[PDB]
RNA sequence: CCGAUAACGAACGAGACUCUGGCAUGCUAACUAGUUACGCGACCCCCGAGCGGUCGGCGUCCCCCAACUUCUUAGAGGGACAAGUGGCGUUCAGCCACCCGAGAUUGAGCAAUAACAGGUCUGUGAUGCCCUUAGAUGUCCGGGGCUGCACGCGCGCUACACUGACUGGCUCAGCGUGUGCCUACCCUACGCCGGCAGGCGCGGGUAACCCGUUGAACCCCAUUCGUGAUGGGGAUCGGGGAUUGCAAUUAUUCCCCAUGAACGAGGAAUUCCCAGUAAGUGCGGGUCAUAAGCUUGCGUUGAUUAAGUCCCUGCCCUUUGUACACACCGCC
C-alpha cells in the first residue's frame, strides 16, 4: 500500500509481465504478430480478425 | 476401386439426355462442352463427371433401351 | 588447354594448394596452432598439424568461387554437427578467432584484400596462382 | 520313393483362405501333362500365367 | 518506415480493432438491436457504419 | 554452319529441385555450374549422368553445346533433375530445329530405357498431422 | 553392354527355372547401369518384379534404424561385394547373385493357422513372389548378422553369404534357415 | 617401417603410480592415468614433440622422462592456463594439472570441506544424493538398490 | 567366442608367414588377412599398403570404408 | 449406386464443396525474381583453342542504355472424366489389365439425427447458488514451494557400435520469423579482440529489397581406430570461465579441462504404419529477460512387406428375448 514497496518488485519480464487483452490472463498467450491474445479468446475472435482455417 | 458415381450425377445426366437427345452424341469433349452451356454447372469437376456418364448412356442407348 | 579451379576435383585441389601454402614460408600462422580446437563443436583437435595449411586452402578457393564473405560467412561454412551428448544433435557454427587469422594471414600474403563492402575478396594476382596451380594438378592428374 | 519335382502354371485365382487371407487357392495344370489340373493352396502373392514350384503330385488342397 | 510497423502486423492490428469494436458496439447496443458493422479506412478518415434493425432509437 | 540464334531453354525439376539446361550451337561440351559433369559431388551416381550421353553416344552430343544451372533439392534430386533435363533439353532443341522424324528415334530409347528421362516424378511430400511425428505415423498410445 | 557398374555384362546370364525367369528382371530390357532408381516400384501390385534385382538387393540391405535411407551406402556395399566375388571366383556376379537367389527360394512353408482350436501348421506352397522376396531378405539379414561384433566387412560378409548359398555348401544363413523351413513342411504336411 | 616389435618394448609399463597399456597408440593409452583424458595427451605429446602414429610400447626411456615432466609441469612449457584441472585453486590460486591419485586426493579435499562447510551441495554429497539439482524423483533408483 | 587377443605388430613367427603366404590367394583385405593371421588391423592396414609398394599385391579399390588387394596375375 | 421390390419422389449426412500437390516453353506481367545476348574487365591461357573457358566480377530503368518470361512470383483459364482399348460381371451398377497421358485413389478443412450427469467455474468484466470479506480465501511485498526421493507406471531422447566413431575436405533445402498502444523485450552482415562461450564500432532491415544465393544436417571423399565395455556411451562428479536477470544456492543457460556409470539388442507383453509413406537426418515457429529432449510445421536421404480376411480386438446393421422406458449404473 505504501509507494515504496506497493509496485517495487518489478515486472519487466517474464509471464507476468505479459497478459490477454480482453481478459486479462497469464496463461496460453499467443505473443506473435503483436497479437497478445490469451489462447481461448483468439478463437474466439478469430473470424472478426481475419484468421480463417483454410485446412 | 471407388469410381462409382453418386446419385446426383446420375439423375442430372439421365435429365438432360432426355431432354436434348439430339445434340449429344458419342465424344466425351463434345458432350462437355454442350453440358457447358445447356445446364448450369458451378463445378467442372461435377461438369465433366455428368458428361463422363452421359457418354457411358450414349453407348448403351445405341444399342440398347436404358431406364430413361 | 586453359584449366580453371573449376574443371579439377576440389578433394585433390585443396591438397595441392595446402602444400604449396606449406612450401611458400610468407603464410604467417599464430602459435596457438597446436592447443586450439577448430570448431565448439569438436571433440579433438585435428589429426594434422598442418591443419591451418589445409583450411587457408579451403578458404582460398571458397573466396574464389563466391566473394564478398566474411567472418561469420566462414564460420557458417566449417561449422557441423555437435552430438550434445543425451540431447539430440544440432549445427554448430565454427570458431570465429580461427577464421579471422586465416583471413589476416592471407591478407598479409596480399592476395586477398577487404571489399568496397564487408568480407574479403581474392586479388588479380590472387585467383592467377590458384588457376596455376589447378593447371599443373589437372596435368599430373590426367597422366 | 520321393517324388520328383516339377512345376504347375497357374490359370485362375480361386481366391483367399486360412481364415486371415494368407492363403490362396489357385488351379494348376503341369506342363509336363497339362490335361490335369489340380488346386493347390499357395502362400503369398500369385497371379494368373505365372509358374510355380512344386515339391509332390498327389497333395490336393483343401480349405484352409 | 521505422517509426512504421510491418504490413502482417498491421493487419492483425486492424482485425484487433474490427473483433473489440464489434464486441464493444455489441455491448453497448445490445438492446438497440444490433446487427453488424462494417469499416472504410482510408489516409483521409476511417468510417464506421453500424448496421440495425432501430436506427432512430 | 554459322546459324545464330539457334538455342533453346529446357526445365527440369525433382523434389523441389529445379534443374534449367541451356542448349545452343556450339562444339560438344557439357558443364553443370560451370563444372564438367565427371567432376560431380556423387561420384557413385556419377554414372547416371553420364548415362544419357552413353545412350545415344556422344556423336549426338558433339554438334552441341550444353550448360545447366541446378538450384534446390537434395544430392540426388540434382543429379535426377540434371539428367533428365539433359534429356528434355536435347530432345527440345533437335524438336526445334531439325526434323521430329530423327527426334523420335532418340525419344523411344530415352522412354524405353527409363520415363523419367523425359517426364518429371508428380510426387513431392505429404505435410505432417498434428496427431503423429511425421505425415501418417502416430504418436505411441498406452492404456495402461 | 550396359555394363553395371562399369563391367558385368547381363546378356551371358541365364535363368534355369521357369519359375523364376518370369520374376527376376537381370534381362536386357531390365539391364540398368546403376543399382539405383526411384522408379515407383512399389505402388501397386506385382510392380516389383519388373524392378531390377540388384536394384531389390540395395532396397533389402539397408534396414535396422541407423541406416534405412542410406541407399547410397548400399550401392557400394553391393558395388564392393561384386568386386569382391569377382576377384575370388572370377565369373560373373549376377549369375552368382540368381543362382544364390534360386538356392535360398524356399520352395514350401507352413501357414500356422491350419487348425482352429490348436495351431497345426498346414503344409503349403510358396509363390514364386514369395520366393524372391523371402530369398532375397535371408541373404540380406544373413549378412547383417554375420558381422555384427567382429572386424569382418559388411560387403565381405555379404560376399561370402552369397557365395555358400549359391555353392550350396549349407553352411549359409540362407541354406539353413530354407532347410529348416523345408523340415518343417514335411512335418506337418 | 611396419615391422616386427622392437626388443625394447613394454608390452605393459607403469607411469606414475599405476600401469597403462602397450599395445595401443600412445596418446589414446597415457590417458589411462586419472587426470588426463585425450585432448590433455594429444596437447602435451604435440608439445612433446615425439610420433604420433606409434604404440605405448614404441616409448623409449627418455620420450618416457620427457612426457611424464611435461605432464606434471604443463605451464612451464607454455600449455594454457584455461586447459587445465585446477585452475585458479581454492587454496594456493595456483593453475596447475592433477594426475593419478593427485586428483583423487583434490577431489577428497573439496567433498570433505563441503560436509566441514555445512553447505547445501556437501549435504546432498554425504547423503547420497545428486549435487546439480537434477530431479530425483523417478531416476537414480539402481544407485541406491 | 571369448577373446581375440590380436597382435598389435608382427613377430618372427608372423612377418615371414605374411610374405610368404598373403600373395597366393584370390582375396586380400585387410578383414581377410587380420582373422587368418590373428594381428590387429590397423597394422593389417599398413602391412598391406606396404606389401601394395612392394609390388606384390595389385590395387583393387582403395576406398575409405574398405580397401581390396589381390594376389599379382600368374604368367 | 445397380438391381428385385407397395412403393414413387425427395432432403440431411457421404458426396458435392474450399484450400493444398503435380502439368501446361499456352495468356497476363515484374530492378524487391530473374534468364539469354552484348560492352568492359579479372584470371586461365597461349601448343593454337579466341564465336576459347570461369566469374553470385561491373554495367546494358545509372533510364534511353538489349530483348524475353524458359527458370521465380500469381492471377485468370485449361487439364481427368473410368475418357480409349481388352477381359470379367445379371452384361446392369461396377472391377481388373494395358496404350496414351503431368496426373488413372494428393493431402487436409468442414461435417447429420443424437448420446456420453465426458473435460473445463483455474480462459473470460460467461454464470446461478454457497463460502470469505478488514487478523481478508481481496490485494501487494519478502522468502520458501510447485523439482523435494526406500518405490511402481507412461510419453520420450541418448546408446549398446566397424553399415561405425574421430580428423579433415567436398558439399546441395524448404517452411517461416524478424524492432513492440499497454510492453522497457527484434533478426542481424562486416571489421577487430578472445581458444570458447563471448566482448567492441560501424552498418542493413517493419522486409521477394537486409540477414540470405538462408554455404543445414544426413549423406559423399580421404586418414586414423580395430571387436577391446575400446577412440562406443557421455551418466555421475570436481575445478574454472561467459551470457541473461533485481536476484543463478536446490546447480537458468552456454563454454573448457578433468572421471568415465550401466548399457554387448531387451522376458511375458505391447504401439505405429502402405509411397516420397515408414525410418534416419537436420532446420523454423509456439513456449522465451534466459532457453527444447515437448509440440507444431518444413525440407533432405529413402525403402521392406500387401492389394486380403474376420482368426483376435473393437464397432455397425439385421434377427431374437425382455417383467427394462429414470431405460442394465434398470427392475426386482
Ligand atoms: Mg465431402
Ligand atoms: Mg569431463
Amino acid at each position: 500500500g505504501h509507494q515504496q514497496l506497493y509496485w517495487s518488485h518489478p515486472r519487466k519480464f517474464g509471464q507476468g509481465s505479459r497478459s490477454c487483452r480482453v481478459c486479462s490472463n497469464r496463461h496460453g498467450l499467443i505473443r506473435k504478430y503483436g497479437l497478445n491474445m490469451c489462447r481461448q479468446c483468439f478463437r474466439q475472435y478469430a473470424k472478426d480478425i481475419g484468421f480463417i482455417k483454410l485446412d | 476401386m471407388g469410381r462409382v458415381r453418386t446419385k446426383t450425377v446420375k439423375k442430372a445426366a439421365r435429365v438432360i439426355i432426355e431432354k436434348y437427345y439430339t445434340r449429344l452424341g458419342n465424344d466425351f469433349h463434345t458432350n462437355k462442352r454442350v453440358c457447358e452451356e445447356i445446364a448450369i454447372i458451378p463445378s467442372k469437376k461435377l461438369r465433366n463427371k455428368i458428361a463422363g456418364y452421359v457418354t457411358h448412356l450414349m453407348k448403351r442407348i445405341q444399342r440398347g433401351p436404358v431406364r430413361g | 588447354p586453359g584449366v580453371t579451379v573449376k574443371d579439377v576435383n576440389q578433394q585433390e585441389f585443396v591438397r595441392a594448394l595446402a602444400a604449396f601454402l606449406k612450401k611458400s614460408g610468407k603464410l604467417k600462422v599464430p602459435e596457438w596452432v597446436d592447443t586450439v580446437k577448430l570448431a565448439k563443436h569438436k571433440e579433438l583437435a585435428p589429426y594434422d598439424e598442418n591443419w591451418f595449411y589445409t583450411r587457408a586452402a579451403s578458404t582460398a578457393r571458397h573466396l574464389y568461387l563466391r566473394g564478398g564473405a566474411g567472418v561469420g560467412s566462414m564460420t557458417k561454412i566449417y561449422g557441423g554437427r555437435q552430438r550434445n551428448g543425451v540431447m539430440p544433435s544440432h549445427f554448430s557454427r565454427g570458431s570465429k578467432s580461427v577464421a579471422r587469422r586465416v583471413l589476416q594471414a592471407l591478407e598479409g600474403l596480399k592476395m586477398v584484400e577487404k571489399d568496397q563492402d564487408g568480407g574479403r575478396k581474392l586479388t588479380p594476382q590472387g585467383q592467377r596462382d590458384l588457376d596455376r596451380i589447378a593447371g599443373q594438378v589437372a596435368a599430373a592428374n590426367k597422366k | 520313393r520321393v517324388q520328383p519335382i516339377k512345376l504347375a502354371r497357374v490359370t485362375k485365382v480361386l481366391g483367399r483362405t486360412g481364415s486371415q487371407g494368407q492363403c490362396t487357392q489357385v488351379r494348376v495344370e503341369f506342363m509336363d501333362d497339362t490335361s490335369r489340373s489340380i488346386i493347390r493352396n499357395v502362400k503369398g502373392p500369385v497371379r494368373e500365367g505365372d509358374v510355380l514350384t512344386l515339391l509332390e503330385s498327389e497333395r490336393e488342397a483343401r480349405r484352409l | 518506415m521505422a517509426v512504421q510497423i510491418s504490413k502482417k502486423r498491421k493487419f492483425v492490428a486492424d482485425g484487433i480493432f474490427k473483433a473489440e469494436l464489434n464486441e464493444f458496439l455489441t455491448r453497448e447496443l445490445a438492446e438497440d438491436g444490433y446487427s453488424g458493422v462494417e469499416v472504410r479506412v482510408t489516409p483521409t478518415r476511417t468510417e464506421i457504419i453500424i448496421l440495425a434493425t432501430r436506427t432512430q432509437n | 554452319s554459322k546459324g545464330p540464334l539457334q538455342s533453346v531453354q529446357v526445365f527440369g525439376r525433382k523434389k523441389t529441385a529445379t534443374a534449367v539446361a541451356h542448349c545452343k550451337r556450339g562444339n560438344g561440351l557439357i558443364k553443370v555450374n560451370g563444372r564438367p559433369l565427371e567432376m560431380i559431388e556423387p561420384r557413385t551416381l556419377q554414372y547416371k549422368l553420364l548415362e544419357p550421353v552413353l545412350l545415344l553416344g556422344k556423336e549426338r552430343f558433339a554438334g552441341v553445346d550444353i550448360r545447366v544451372r541446378v538450384k534446390g533439392g537434395g544430392h540426388v534430386a540434382q543429379i535426377y533433375a540434371i539428367r533428365q533435363s539433359i534429356s528434355k533439353a536435347l530432345v527440345a532443341y533437335y524438336q526445334k530445329y531439325v526434323d521430329e522424324a530423327s527426334k523420335k528415334e532418340i525419344k523411344d530409347i530415352l522412354i524405353q530405357y527409363d520415363r523419367t528421362l523425359l517426364v518429371a516424378d508428380p510426387r513431392r511430400c505429404e505435410s505432417k498431422k498434428f496427431g503423429g511425428p511425421g505425415a501418417r505415423a502416430r504418436y505411441q498410445k498406452s492404456y495402461r | 553392354d550396359i555394363k553395371l557398374f562399369g563391367k558385368w555384362s547381363t546378356d551371358d546370364v541365364q535363368i534355369n527355372d521357369i519359375s523364376l525367369q518370369d520374376y527376376i528382371a537381370v534381362k536386357e530390357k531390365y539391364a540398368k547401369y546403376l543399382p539405383h532408381s526411384a522408379g515407383r516400384y512399389a505402388a501397386k501390385r506385382f510392380r516389383k518384379a519388373q524392378c531390377p534385382i540388384v536394384e531389390r538387393l540395395t532396397n533389402s540391405m539397408m534396414m535396422h534404424g541407423r541406416n534405412n535411407g542410406k541407399k547410397l551406402m548400399t550401392v557400394r556395399i553391393v558395388k564392393h561385394a561384386f568386386e569382391i566375388i569377382h576377384l575370388l571366383t572370377g565369373e560373373n556376379p549376377l549369375q552368382v547373385l540368381v543362382n544364390a537367389i534360386i538356392n535360398s527360394g524356399p520352395r514350401e512353408d507352413s501357414t500356422r493357422i491350419g487348425r482352429a482350436g490348436t495351431v497345426r501348421r498346414q503344409a503349403v506352397d510358396v509363390s514364386p513372389l514369395r520366393r524372391v522376396n523371402q530369398a532375397i531378405w535371408l541373404l540380406c539379414t544373413g549378412a547383417r548378422e554375420a558381422a555384427f561384433r567382429n572386424i569382418k566387412t559388411i560387403a565381405e560378409c555379404l560376399a561370402d553369404e552369397l557365395i555358400n548359398a549359391a555353392k550350396g555348401s549349407s553352411n549359409s544363413y540362407a541354406i539353413k534357415k530354407k532347410d529348416e523351413l523345408e523340415r518343417v513342411a514335411k512335418s506337418n504336411r | 617401417m611396419s615391422l616386427v616389435i622392437p626388443e625394447k618394448f613394454q608390452h605393459i609399463l607403469r607411469v606414475l603410480n599405476t600401469n597403462i597399456d602397450g599395445r595401443r597408440k600412445i596418446a589414446f593409452a597415457i590417458t589411462a592415468i586419472k587426470g588426463v583424458g585425450r585432448r590433455y595427451a594429444h596437447v602435451v605429446l604435440r608439445k612433446a614433440d615425439i610420433d604420433l602414429t606409434k604404440r605405448a610400447g614404441e616409448l623409449t626411456e627418455d620420450e618416457v622422462e620427457r612426457v611424464i615432466t611435461i605432464m606434471q609441469n604443463p605451464r612451464q612449457y607454455k600449455i594454457p592456463d584455461w586447459f587445465l584441472n585446477r585452475q585458479k585453486d581454492v587454496k594456493d590460486g595456483k593453475y596447475s594439472q592433477v594426475l593419478a591419485n593427485g586428483l583423487d586426493n583434490k577431489l577428497r579435499e573439496d567433498l570433505e570441506r563441503l560436509k566441514k562447510i555445512r553447505a547445501h551441495r556437501g549435504l546432498r554429497h554425504f547423503w547420497g544424493l545428486r549435487v546439480r539439482g537434477q530431479h530425483t524423483k523417478t531416476t537414480g533408483r539402481r544407485g541406491r538398490t | 567366442r571369448d577373446k581375440l587377443n590380436n597382435l598389435v605388430l608382427f613377430d618372427k613367427a608372423t612377418y615371414d608367414k605374411l610374405c610368404k603366404e598373403v600373395p597366393n590367394y584370390k582375396l586380400i583385405t585387410p578383414a581377410v588377412v587380420s582373422e587368418r593371421l590373428k594381428i590387429r588391423g590397423s597394422l593389417a592396414r599398413a602391412a598391406l599398403q606396404e606389401l601394395l609398394s612392394k609390388g606384390l599385391i595389385k590395387l583393387v579399390s582403395k576406398h575409405r570404408a574398405q580397401v581390396i588387394y589381390t594376389r599379382n596375375t600368374k604368367g
